[PDB]
C-alpha cells in the first residue's frame, strides 16, 4: 500500500548508544499492509526495520544517531519524509556494550 | 536481484541493507555477526615435556 | 559420479493426485494429465481421459563415491626436505633434513643445518584438484555454487558427509502414448566429460623438470635456487700439520 | 549363505527395442547399466534372477523368469550379451550381470526360455572404454608395467548397498473376459481378480472363482490380477502402488568395486641420432600412442602429440636440457654438450666459430 | 574447580574509569585496548586497591581474577555545553574530537 | 568467509568473503600448551639450549 499525508515529529531525542531518539510520523496508507522503513542517511539508524500499517494514523519509531541537529530524510513505502531534531548529550560517561 | 554489500566486522550489531529493486516494493534486511573465526596452518614441529 | 533415483511412476487412476514436496538433493516432480497407460491387457487402468500420472525423481551419491572420487584442495607454500649424502673420512653418511633453515641433524659429532631456500618458488597454485595419481592447477567452482555439466555437478565435503549439493537440471518430460516409462531430461556430469579431457597433467607439464608423487602430494627435483648449508664440527676429525 | 531372495519375483518389462523394428514387453529387459569401473567392466541390472530356482535353492546353474504371470525356470547356458562381438559372462547374481566387453554404440541381452523360444532386448548405450595409463591396445599384453585402476570384485555378501522391495500393484490381463451371448466370464485360474465394470450388479468388487456377469461387454469391464504374496523390487518401469509412495521392502545390491592394479603395456624403444643442439627421433608405433616433451627453463614449453605410424621428429634443445616422454617408459632426459666444435686455435684467427657454440648469435654483438 | 573473584565496584569520569577493587588472595589484573596496538598492561594485586584507567576512543578491556572480561566503551560524556547567545560549542568540540577540530579554530 | 562457500536457506543464496584485510594476530612460531598459546621463538629441532 502506498502512503500519503506524511509529516514527522520528534518528541525528545538524545544522541547516544541506546534507543536515544523517538520519532512520530503522520501518514495515510491506502489499505492494510506490511511495509519497510529505511534511514536514507547513515547517521540515523532505525531499529524496527518494518511494520504493519492500515491507513490514516501515526506511528512511533526509535532511532539512534550521533548528531545533535539530526536532519533526516527517511524512505517509507518509498516516500521521502523529512524531519529535524535538536538532540541532547547523555548523562552517563561510560557504558559497557558497544 | 543479486545484491553485493560490505559490512564492518563488529560482532553483534544489526547492519541494515536495502534492496531497492524497481518494479517491486523495497526490502530492508538486517545482518548480525555472531562469530568470525580464523584457523591457521596446522604445521607441528615437535613436542616438549 | 552420481545415481539418479527414479521410483516407480505414480499412476493416479480416474482423477488427479499431486506430490507433497520435500527437500531432497534436487527433488523434482511433475504430474502429467490426460496420459494413457499400456500393459498386457491394454491400458493398466479403466478410465481414459481422467488418468493422471505423478512423476518424481532425484539424485544421490553413488557406491563408486565410496572409493573413486576427485578431490578439490587448497594449497600454498611448502616446507621442503632434502636427502644429503656426504663422503666423510671415506664413509658414506646420508642425512635427511628439512629444507627451511629450522632443522639441524647430528651424526658422528657433526651438526648439519640446511638453510632456508633462497627462493620460495613452487609450481603450484591455490586451487589444486587431485585424482589418485596426478594433480592439476585448476580452478574448480566454489562449493555450493556448483555449475552443471562439469566439475560442480555434485559436491560434498567428505565421503562421510551425508549432505550432497547438486545442480544438474533434472526436469521430467511428458511420457509417450501408452508406453509406461519416465522420460527424464539429460544430466551431464563431471566424470562424463572431465575424464576424457584431463589433458595437461602436472607430472607432464611441470616447469624446471620437477616430478610429482601422490599420497601425500610431493614435488621432487625443483632445480632452482640454491641451498645454504652449515656444518659444525670439532677438532677431533682434523689433524695438525705436524701429522700432515 | 546368501539365501535372501525369497520375497522376490523376476518380473517382465516393456522393452523399447527387442530387435524386429518395434517394442515388446520382454521378460528380460534391462534397466540400469553401470560403467564406472575404469577397466570397463559392465554391471547390468536385469529383470531376471539367476542361480536360484522356484524353491529358492542355491542351484547356481539355473534361472528364474516370470512368464504368463508364473515364475518358470530355465538354464543360463543360452545367455548372450552383445555390443558388437560375442561377449563373456563373468559375474552372475540375481538381478545383476558382470561382463567384460568390447566397443559398441549399442548393447543387447538375449537367451532362450524353457519352450525353445529365444528372446532378447536392446538398448543403445555409448559404451567405449576409457583409456588407462597412456596407451591403447588390441588386447591385454602378457607383460607390461603395473598401473593403478579399479575393478569390480566377486563378492555376494556386500553390505551398505540397498534397494527397496515391495508388493507390485496389479496385473491387467484382458485374456479373461469372454462373452457367452454378450456376457462376461471372469476366469480366475486360482487367483484374486479385481474387476471394474460400467454396468449393473457386480460393477466393482472382488471375487475368488470363475464367475459369469451377464449382458455387458469385454471393454465395458476390466479384469486385473491382485497378487498379494510375493514382491518385486522398485523398478522405475513398473506401475506404482497407486495409493502412496514406497511400500516397505529391502534387499541389498552386491558385486561391489575395489582398487586394483592392471597390466599396462610397454613401449617399443625408438631410435635416435643427434645433431647441433638438436635431436632426430625415429619413433615406431604399436598402436595410437601419445608422446610429450618439455624443457627446463623458466617456462616448461609443453607439447603433447599423438602418433600412429613410423614418425621422425627433430627437436631443438636449449642449454637447460630437454625432456621427452614416450609411452609408459621412463621419461628420457637430455643435456646439450658442446656440439662438436666450431674450430680450434688455428694460425689465422679462425676462432669465433667455436664462439658459435657458447652463445650463438648473441654476444657476437660484442664483436 | 578454580575460584572466581568478587566483582569490584566501579564508577566513571569524563573519558576515564575508576575501579575500586577487593581481593583476598593474591590475584592478577590485566587490561588492554582493542585498537591497532594492544598497549597491554598487567599488575599483581593483594590488597583493597583503587585503580584509574583511561578508556580510549575505541574501547578498553579489563579482566580481574578468573571472571568474564569486563569490557568497557567510550560514550560521549555529558553536557556543559549547548546552543545559546554565546557559543557554548567548543566543549562540544572538547567532548567530541579533542586536540583537533580546535586546530580548525 | 573467503569467497568460495555458497550456501542457501529457503532458496536464498549467500556468498561471503574474501576478507578485506588478511592480517592475523599470529606470528609464525607458536608454542601451545593444553590451555594456552604464545607467540615466541622456539629453538629448532636439534639446537636446544
Ligand atoms: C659412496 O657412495 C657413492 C655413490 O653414491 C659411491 O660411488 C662411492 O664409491 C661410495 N664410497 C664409499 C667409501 O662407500
Ligand atoms: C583404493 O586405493 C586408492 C589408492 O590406491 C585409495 O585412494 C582408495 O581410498 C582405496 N579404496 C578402498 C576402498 O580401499
Amino acid at each position: 500500500p502506498s502512503v500519503t499525508d506524511m509529516s514527522c515529529e520528534v518528541p525528545a531525542c538524545t544522541h547516544s548508544s541506546d534507543f536515544g531518539g523517538v520519532a512520530i510520523i503522520k501518514y495515510t496508507a491506502s489499505k492494510k499492509g506490511k511495509c519497510a522503513v529505511h534511514s536514507m542517511t547513515n547517521a540515523v539508524t532505525i531499529r524496527e526495520a518494518d511494520v504493519e500499517v492500515e491507513g490514516n494514523s501515526q506511528l512511533q519509531i526509535s532511532f539512534s544517531t550521533a548528531l545533535a541537529s539530526a536532519e533526516f530524510r527517511v524512505q517509507v513505502c518509498s516516500t521521502q519524509v523529512h524531519c529535524a531534531a535538536a538532540c541532547h548529550p547523555p548523562k552517563d560517561h561510560i557504558v559497557n556494550y558497544p | 536481484y543479486e545484491h553485493v554489500t560490505v559490512i564492518p566486522n563488529t560482532v553483534g550489531v544489526p547492519y541494515k541493507t536495502l534492496v531497492n529493486r524497481p518494479g517491486y516494493s523495497p526490502m530492508v534486511l538486517e545482518m548480525e555477526l555472531q562469530s568470525v573465526t580464523l584457523e591457521p596452518t596446522l604445521s607441528l614441529d615437535y613436542i616438549t615435556c | 559420479e552420481y545415481k539418479t533415483v527414479i521410483p516407480s511412476p505414480y499412476v493416479k487412476c480416474c482423477g488427479t493426485a499431486e506430490c507433497k514436496d520435500k527437500s531432497l538433493p534436487d527433488y523434482s516432480c511433475k504430474v502429467f494429465t490426460g496420459v494413457y497407460p499400456f500393459m498386457w491387457g491394454g491400458a493398466y487402468c479403466f478410465c481414459d481421459a481422467e488418468n493422471t500420472q505423478l512423476s518424481e525423481a532425484h539424485v544421490e551419491k553413488s557406491e563408486s563415491c565410496k572409493t573413486e572420487f576427485a578431490s578439490a584442495y587448497r594449497a600454498h607454500t611448502a616446507s621442503a626436505s632434502a636427502k644429503l649424502r656426504v663422503l666423510y673420512q671415506g664413509n658414506n653418511i646420508t642425512v635427511a633434513a628439512y629444507a627451511n633453515g629450522d632443522h639441524a641433524v647430528t651424526v658422528k659429532d657433526a651438526k648439519f643445518v640446511v638453510g632456508p631456500m633462497s627462493s620460495a618458488w613452487t609450481p603450484f597454485d591455490n586451487k589444486i584438484v587431485v585424482y589418485k595419481g596426478d594433480v592439476y592447477n585448476m580452478d574448480y567452482p566454489p562449493f555450493g555454487a556448483g555449475r552443471p555439466g562439469q566439475f560442480g555437478d555434485i559436491q560434498s565435503r567428505t565421503p562421510e558427509s551425508k549432505d550432497v549439493y547438486a545442480n544438474t537440471q533434472l526436469v521430467l518430460q511428458r511420457p509417450a502414448a501408452g508406453t509406461v516409462h519416465v522420460p527424464y531430461s539429460q544430466a551431464p556430469s563431471g566424470f562424463k566429460y572431465w575424464l576424457k579431457e584431463r589433458g595437461a597433467s602436472l607430472q607432464h607439464t611441470a616447469p624446471f623438470g620437477c616430478q610429482i608423487a601422490t599420497n601425500p602430494v610431493r614435488a621432487v627435483n625443483c632445480a632452482v635456487g640454491n641451498i645454504p648449508i652449515s656444518i659444525d664440527i670439532p677438532d677431533a676429525a682434523f689433524t695438525r700439520v705436524v701429522d700432515a | 549363505n546368501f539365501n535372501v531372495y525369497k520375497a522376490t519375483r523376476p518380473y517382465l518389462a516393456h522393452c523399447p527395442d527387442c530387435g524386429e523394428g518395434h517394442s515388446c514387453h520382454s521378460p528380460i529387459a534391462l534397466e540400469r547399466i553401470r560403467n564406472e569401473a575404469t577397466d570397463g567392466t559392465l554391471k547390468i541390472q536385469v529383470s531376471l534372477q539367476i542361480g536360484i530356482k522356484t524353491d529358492d535353492s542355491h542351484d547356481w546353474t539355473k534361472l528364474r523368469y516370470m512368464d504368463s504371470h508364473t515364475p518358470a525356470d530355465a538354464e543360463r547356458a543360452g545367455l548372450l550379451v552383445r555390443t558388437s562381438a560375442p561377449c563373456t559372462i563373468t559375474g552372475t547374481m540375481g538381478h545383476f550381470i558382470l561382463a567384460r566387453c568390447p566397443k559398441g554404440e549399442t548393447l543387447t541381452v538375449g537367451f532362450t526360455d524353457s519352450r525353445k523360444i529365444s528372446h532378447t532386448c536392446t538398448h543403445p548405450f555409448h559404451h567405449e572404454p576409457p583409456v588407462i595409463g597412456r596407451e591403447r591396445f588390441h588386447s591385454r599384453p602378457q607383460h607390461g608395467k603395473e598401473l593403478p585402476c579399479s575393478t569390480y570384485v566377486q563378492s555376494t555378501a556386500a553390505t551398505a548397498e540397498e534397494i527397496e522391495v515391495h508388493m507390485p500393484p496389479d496385473t491387467p490381463d484382458r485374456t479373461l473376459m469372454t462373452q457367452q451371448s454378450g456376457n462376461v466370464k471372469i476366469t480366475v485360474n486360482g487367483q484374486t481378480v479385481r474387476y471394474k465394470c460400467n454396468c449393473g450388479g457386480s460393477n466393482e468388487g472382488l471375487t475368488t472363482t470363475d464367475k459369469v456377469i451377464n449382458n455387458c461387454k469385454i471393454d465395458q469391464c476390466h479384469a486385473a490380477v491382485t497378487n498379494h504374496k510375493n514382491w518385486q523390487y522398485n523398478s522405475p518401469l513398473v506401475p506404482r502402488n497407486a495409493e502412496l509412495g514406497d511400500r516397505k521392502g529391502k534387499i541389498h545390491i552386491p558385486f561391489p568395486l575395489a582398487n586394483v592394479t592392471c597390466r599396462v603395456p610397454k613401449a617399443r624403444n625408438p631410435t635416435v641420432t643427434y645433431g647441433k643442439n638438436q635431436v632426430t627421433m625415429l619413433l615406431y608405433p604399436d598402436h595410437p600412442t601419445l608422446l610429450s616433451y618439455r624443457n627446463m627453463g623458466q617456462e616448461p614449453n609443453y607439447h603433447e602429440e599423438w602418433v600412429t605410424h613410423k614418425k621422425e621428429v627433430t627437436l631443438t634443445v636449449p642449454t637447460e636440457g630437454l625432456e621427452v616422454t614416450w609411452g609408459n617408459n621412463e621419461p628420457y632426459k637430455y643435456w646439450p654438450q658442446m656440439s662438436t666444435n666450431g674450430t680450434a686455435h688455428g694460425h689465422p684467427h679462425e676462432i669465433i666459430l667455436y664462439y658459435y657454440e657458447l652463445y650463438p648469435t648473441m654476444t657476437v654483438v660484442i664483436v
